[PDB]
């Protein structure tokens, strides 16, 4: 027999090693594979799909109303919504992008932020979407926000705007968990002109907000999420 | 180069649907519905293909969208069990397979505001409102053409009716991962979703299992102009497509 | 080198390298190119 | 491969940032479409995000305690903890259940690793050399009834024997009747007014019975057996909306009544940062 | 390769021994430039002085004690030593810290080797067969709170199980966000008057939690866990002035007040030998 | 399965063995490598750079003054400085060369010793740098030192002299730790003529002393240094 | 000797693994094989033969 | 022979054999040759 | 690769792939083809 020497760490259980092992059902033939639509090879495919952001997270209990950003008529030079950009926390924690992001430690690449208008067909509004890179204060005015990355959106036949948040970082990867040195910046929305409603129409109208990843998005170092937990083992 | 995209029409059998305010139709997973091939088949009984006798559009009873309506849910093929020859074949055959062209219609004036999320969920397994390990009874999961109203109160042995948690423990904002379309009254009057057969098996029981569940959920609430009726009609139209039936036998018996 | 008879005894296949998010991001009947009007 | 392309000023009648999300399509708009960018490379392949990698690391699925003691004066050996049974399912642990339940259908080869650990809460003079038997009982086979039942002979059923303190590891091919496992089932066992919904033989992998094959001693030793499962050759279909609320039972989608809000309410108005 | 060249008498207007060190250049003057030499060979390659060899041997980085005892009547399981947490850093041991901190940036693959050793200071009749669990908690993952917390299930977090008395060994790729680790950082977490200097998430590798997965027994066993780190594929940039004074904290350059002189004063004047 | 026999020493922990081992993060992609100036492949590169020697180590506490060798005007045939040559001890222990040398047990090859003058531009001095090989007494006079290896330095336009200490040994390697049989010899500096200062100028002027290795320098058998120590584990 | 590391599950008894092992009778020659009618290679051969069903199981 | 999938599982690369101390010993703009006056 | 001298030390031969149930299902002197009368 071949003389061998066992290295340290022999017989230890590491939950990540991928080595071969003996079958408990030898000579077993598995059921044939069938064509099922919707095959997923990698999570970078599904994280690239838009999901609604609960931007109006200012309610006592969870409601459908939490996904509706309120717009008010006859408002000049005022803010519509505002948020920090920690994609593993806050308004993003419950979205598909933020929830998938929470299964990883490091993230990099550009985000796609979208808004859809739902007011009347005879209604009009011009809004300014502004992204403020990290290092600078959360903007207090449109003049302060407009100094940064911005898209002026004329609401018309095309019902949705798509503003892509460019990757602005020195370090190649940011943490998914809120850490100040790896902070992503801020998002704000402001009235560029104002919201004008047609005659015989009243109240507030709403915007729906969506989030998805660009094809240059990256995620690494897997971890268990803290969005679900248990105290006792489940039973059938 | 002068043309328009809002005008499209679908003719199936002897029925034709026309539109003037349509958003591009959705084909689930970019796969058009198709017949079961020999390389995937398991049951040896040769399949009955009824073509134009079942492959046509059936209109389901209209629902009334009010400012306080929570949403609506339909199960397939259960919703078509009383619809002509499709409904009979579905009970006279032991196994069946079918794709569907779903077309949801909600028309309104240029002053109305509101948006519906029309989404198809494969195996939309419902949760009971009682929690713990309680099961949903067959009679509440298979309502037929009148569907499930999410605005109604909960029932004993029934499913939960909290629309925000999708009746299954997921949030409403995440339903966009499933094939969906929005009926934004400002942009559209119709959503359309072509569904292929989605199952882990080639053909299956049509009486015990619902392959997909259609949900129409108002996201932005209905906002009518001052002095108009605070209600709008919603009509759902479904057509079986690329349908296969196998294992003919005496008529199937189901509860109620 | 595989040390067993069954395919179930093998290690992972690595990664499916050819990806295409379009079947989930744009499952639409007519193909839409970015920049052209979505609707007309 | 290029991540961001080089792009200068834009003055055009084609506007890539305006669209209709009503169509159900999420347009592939890039950073280069909203502002002017420089050429940079991806320099990353995405191997840690593959479905084989996201589902292909070990996680515990069951924990059970078994005892070496005399069977005299006992009517039920399972209630005396002399042997224990596990209805095989991967839905008992929420960390693994949420990852796997993110897809509708999944087809994978399994790899079980069993870790048995001994403990003497009562008086014992030495560390006993116990040998544990893990027996797979597929549906139809007789589940053991006693710690010394004739069933443990295992003339055809797969069985593994290992020393307590050490571990055992065996691979299992895809055992589902269908072409993929059903994580969810909107249906019933039969066309009946009182039958079970969702939980049905579609999710019945079988059972595993655990005993100490060593005879009983003078001292009681409690052995905690921990089963770990690691998936290989993973394929997944129909991605689903992620689970948000806590669970209440195995194989069912129920959530608790009076549950806490899942949306983290913000401090201040919709304009605060 | 020649070490010293053959060289005879010198009578020249070119003087290689006279220079201006003010230029910041250290002239490559050889023995052959000051006196007459013979030809000799190096007959040495310098493999033991490579940066891969100077940093590529094991050194202990952490030592911690954990106990197997009943958790009844305890409010904090970490203060009862039932489980212990380590903020991953290589700056706790001065022998390793000074070698590594000799460069400004270092990029290397890690190799951890964990040695657990048992001890019974109180009465015990046998050597218990304890199994230790080492769990990696990357930043963002829930750090264990109890010895039997739901976190230990480890559905996605890397975890290793091994018998006390034996050892475990696992490799770790370069985990830094940047292209190289920062041994020093002349900066802050944010532009703030009261924020932390130097210590910041640039040096945050994560945490490791350690527990005895075996149940509690009748006797108390103290297990000292020793973590050893050995670097592979080492690259280093910007060589630095060597550390002279003793240290006071992890990740910071502070030294004690009233420190002893580091220059070894000579016995006698500047002329003594 | 292959019959094998485990040799003695199986499962032992040796801190120097370099064998492969399983990754705890499988399929992980590390951040790309970037061009950073100042890459070091081997310590023989950096030990070849000059560092100041605290030759005036005759002060009660550490001061900048310890690096300044004093020169006094009107001194004939007298010593400037003197030292034994144990490069792992004495004045060399705190220098980069001596400090790197202390991480190794054996050393071989030639040393580069340099002096820089700092007196006035109208000032002049002629000095004799003398290296005395081992076996002979530490020199007591310039005539005794001048009998050995020496450089007469005329201080002028070139401000620095560079005298290389040739490797004079029978044995191929010397110990870094002070051992008498492996002693390296002695260094001394003496006034060859005298230091002459220009009018209207007073006091002592200074020389700065530097040490570096020649490209033929060798170091082997690694060890931990005794220039730093600790009694208690450090905390954050 | 070759440095090796033993994976988890070493020395465990699995009743289904098919690996080689040492003979207790080395150099032994077995009795020659003879032609016997009715050789069975697989059970799918014999399960294809008709057997009587006790359909009148009402006794 | 490598027994694992990852580069992080490998043993050391040995030594980087091509060395050049000049970038640390003489990082000067104009190149200076020994024997010629450093300054003129 | 076989690690021992004897054939008895080897692992299983797998499966005898050429099967023929006819010697058990139809062990009749005259050959009978399905569809033709069994008896005439």
């Amino acid at each position: 027999g071949l003389p061998t020497t066992t290295l340290p760490g022999s017989g230890q259980f590491l939950t990540t090693d991928d080595r071969q092992s003996p079958s408990a059902l030898p000579n077993y033939e598995p059921t044939p594979r069938i064509h099922i639509p919707g095959k997923v090879h990698n999570l970078l495919e599904i994280i690239q799909v838009d999901t609604l952001i609960p931007m109006n997270n200012t309610h006592t209990k969870d409601e459908v109303n939490s996904y509706l950003i309120p717009l008010n008529a006859n408002r000049q030079n005022e803010q519509v919504f505002g948020t920090n950009l920690f994609i593993g926390d806050g308004v993003f924690k419950t979205t598909l992008l933020g929830e998938i992001v929470q299964y990883y430690t490091h993230w990099s690449g550009s985000l796609r932020f979208s808004l859809m208008y739902t007011g009347p067909a005879l209604s009009s509004a011009k809004l300014i979407l502004a992204y403020t890179p990290p290092g600078a204060r959360g903007p207090q005015d449109r003049r302060e926000a407009m100094l940064g990355t911005h898209v002026v959106w004329d609401i018309g036949l095309q019902s949705t705007i798509v503003m892509t948040i460019p990757w602005t970082s020195g370090v190649q990867f940011r943490y998914t968990d809120p850490d100040t040195y790896t902070s992503a910046g801020f998002l704000s929305c402001w009235y560029q002109t104002s919201l004008i409603l047609p005659p015989e129409t009243t109240g507030q109208v709403y915007l729906l907000s969506f989030i998805s990843a660009c094809p240059d998005f990256k995620l690494r170092l897997m971890k268990d999420t803290q969005t679900i937990s248990q105290t006792v083992a489940l039973t059938e | 180069c002068g043309y328009s995209d809002r005008v499209q029409q679908i003719t199936l059998g002897n029925s034709t649907i026309t539109t003037q305010e349509a958003a591009n139709a959705v084909v689930c997973y970019a796969e058009w519905p198709e017949y079961l091939p020999d390389v995937d088949a398991s049951d040896v009984n040769k399949t009955s293909k009824p073509d134009t006798s079942v492959c046509r559009f059936y209109t389901l009873d209209s629902k009334t969208w009010t400012t306080g309506s929570k949403g609506w849910c339909w199960k397939l093929p259960d919703a078509l069990k009383d619809m002509g020859v499709f409904g009979q074949n579905m009970f006279f055959h032991s196994l069946g397979r079918s794709g569907y062209t779903v077309h949801v219609q909600c028309n309104a004036t240029k002053f109305h505001s509101g948006c519906l999320l029309v989404v198809v969920i494969p195996e939309h397994q419902l949760a009971s409102h009682e929690g713990g390990n309680v099961s949903v009874k067959y009679t509440f999961t298979h309502p037929g053409e009148r569907g499930i109203d999410l605005s109604s109160a909960n029932e004993v042995g029934g499913p939960v009716k909290d629309v925000i948690y999708n009746m299954n423990g997921t949030l409403l904002g995440n339903l966009l991962i499933f094939p969906h379309q929005f009926i934004n009254l400002r942009t559209n009057n119709t959503a359309t979703i072509v569904i292929p057969y989605i199952n882990s098996v080639p053909i299956d029981s049509m009486t015990r299992h619902n392959n997909v569940s259609l949900m129409v959920i108002p996201i932005a609430p209905l906002t009518v102009p001052t002095g108009a009726t605070p209600s709008l009609p919603i009509t759902v139209t479904i057509a079986p497509m690329c349908t296969e039936f196998s294992g003919i036998r005496s008529k199937s018996i189901v509860p109620q | 080198i595989n040390y067993y008879k069954d395919a179930a005894s093998t290690s992972s296949a690595g990664q499916s390298l050819s990806m295409d998010p379009s079947k989930f991001t744009e499952p639409v009947k007519d193909l839409m190119l970015k920049g052209a009007p979505a609707l007309n | 491969t290029v991540a961001s392309i080089s792009s200068g000023p834009k003055h055009t009648q084609k506007v890539p940032i305006l669209t209709a999300n009503e169509t159900g399509a999420t347009m592939p708009v890039l950073p280069s479409d909203s502002i002017e960018t420089r050429t940079t490379y991806m320099h990353f392949n995405g191997s840690e995000t593959d479905v084989e990698c996201f589902l292909g690391r070990a996680a515990c699925v069951h924990v059970t305690e078994i005892q070496n003691k005399d069977a005299t004066g006992i009517d039920n050996h399972r209630e005396a903890k002399l042997f224990n049974d596990w209805k095989i399912n991967l839905s008992s642990l929420v960390q693994l259940r949420k990852k796997l339940e993110l897809f509708t259908y999944v087809r994978f080869d399994s790899e079980y690793t069993i870790l048995a650990t001994a403990s003497q809460p009562d008086s014992a003079n030495y560390s006993s050399n116990l040998v544990v038997q893990a027996m797979y009982v597929p549906p139809g086979a007789p589940n053991p009834k006693e710690w010394d039942d004739y069933t443990w002979q295992s003339a055809s059923n797969p069985s593994v024997f290992f020393k307590v303190g050490d571990t055992s590891r065996f691979s299992v091919p895809y055992v589902g009747l269908a072409s993929a496992y059903n994580c969810f089932y909107d249906g019933y066992s039969h066309d009946d007014a009182e039958t079970q919904y969702g939980i049905t033989v579609l999710n019945h992998m079988g059972s595993m019975a655990f005993r100490i094959v060593n005879e009983h001693d003078e001292h009681k030793t409690l052995v905690k057996i921990r089963v770990y499962h690691r998936a290989k050759h993973v394929e997944a279909w129909i991605p689903r909306a992620p689970r948000a609320l806590p669970y209440t039972s195995i194989g069912r989608t129920n959530y608790p009544k009076n549950t806490e809000p899942v949306i983290k309410k913000r401090k201040g108005d919709i304009k605060s940062y």
